[PDB]
């Protein structure tokens, strides 16, 4: 059993590499500067000169480079979601249940790992957007970003590693508790084992946080509370801003969310 | 549904 446990957490980083361009490991080598930097976006004039750089009103433009990231994020996800073993032998309808619950979750758990305390990282590293910033937009743009950094600073503190998280967000995905599941027990048995794996792994990864598996899984809950203000915070956008509209893959997962 | 799609590939 503790050998295949192993191999299920080896099974998952290798899924991880292959299905997430810019690792936890080599955004926090970019944000302490110890490699060998990203065009720093902090006004709107560092953002009409940088938009060269980003991979896609001041606020809108934030807004339009969101959603196309959003877009990239839920299909690398996605990607990863169908390497899970026993996810893709799930019937269909289920999984994509699974994958529109899960996703912003895992977003804003992968979207910790490019934080620091001052900013984010966006274009796969390219570039810098600070939190003054993001907070200073008009509203209600200005406070879309603060929820996802103050849990960043909160989640960076666990110190997890990539091998770390990739376990971690599979045990997201495979969430018997989605509302419309069809067959709750096949999902359940492949999460008890991603759990045994995720406890086997931070114990073996860090013999010095003891119960870190607790804690981690106190953090599980915390990421449902942000996609509930995002998804509250998105409707405003529907209704004051009547110019915006959401991409149609971003549509079919908010369409009867909760 | 576009969600599907992204699971058949
Ligand atoms: C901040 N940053 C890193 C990526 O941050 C993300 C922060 C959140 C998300 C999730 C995603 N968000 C949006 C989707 C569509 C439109 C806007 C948003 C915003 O979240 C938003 C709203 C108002 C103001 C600013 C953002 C979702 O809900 O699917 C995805 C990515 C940027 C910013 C601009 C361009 C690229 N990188």
């Amino acid at each position: 059993e503790s050998a295949d446990l192993r191999a299920l957490a080896k099974h998952l980083y290798d899924s991880y590499i292959k299905s997430f361009p810019l690792t936890k490991a080599k955004a926090r080598a970019i944000l302490t500067g110890k490699t060998t930097s990203p065009f720093v976006i902090y006004d709107m004039n560092s953002l009409m000169m940088g938009e060269d750089k980003i991979k896609f009103e001041v606020a809108i433009r934030i807004f339009q480079g969101c959603q196309f990231r959003s877009v990239e994020a839920v299909q690398e996800i996605t990607e990863y979601a169908k390497s899970i073993p026993g996810f893709v032998n799930l019937d269909l309808n289920d999984q994509v249940t699974l994958l529109k619950y899960g996703v912003h979750e895992i977003i804003y758990t992968m979207l910790a790992s490019l934080m620091n305390k001052d900013g984010v990282l966006i274009s796969e590293g390219q570039g810098f957007m600070t939190r003054e910033f993001l907070k200073s937009l008009r509203k209600p743009f200005g406070d879309f970003m603060e929820p996802k950094f103050e849990f960043a600073v909160k989640f960076n503190a666990l110190e997890l590693d990539d091998s770390d998280l990739a376990i971690f967000i599979a045990v997201i995905i495979l969430s018997g508790d989605r509302p419309g599941l069809l067959n709750v027990k096949p999902i359940e048995d492949i999460q008890d084992n991603l759990l045994q794996a995720l406890e086997l792994q931070l114990k073996l990864n860090h013999p010095e946080s003891s119960q870190l598996f607790a804690k981690l899984l106190q953090k599980m809950t915390d990421l449902r509370q942000i996609v509930t203000e995002h998804v509250q915070l998105l409707q405003v956008i529907k209704k004051t801003e009547t110019d915006m509209s959401l991409h149609p893959l971003l549509q079919e997962i908010y369409k009867d969310l909760y | 549904s576009l969600l599907k799609k992204l699971l058949l590939a």
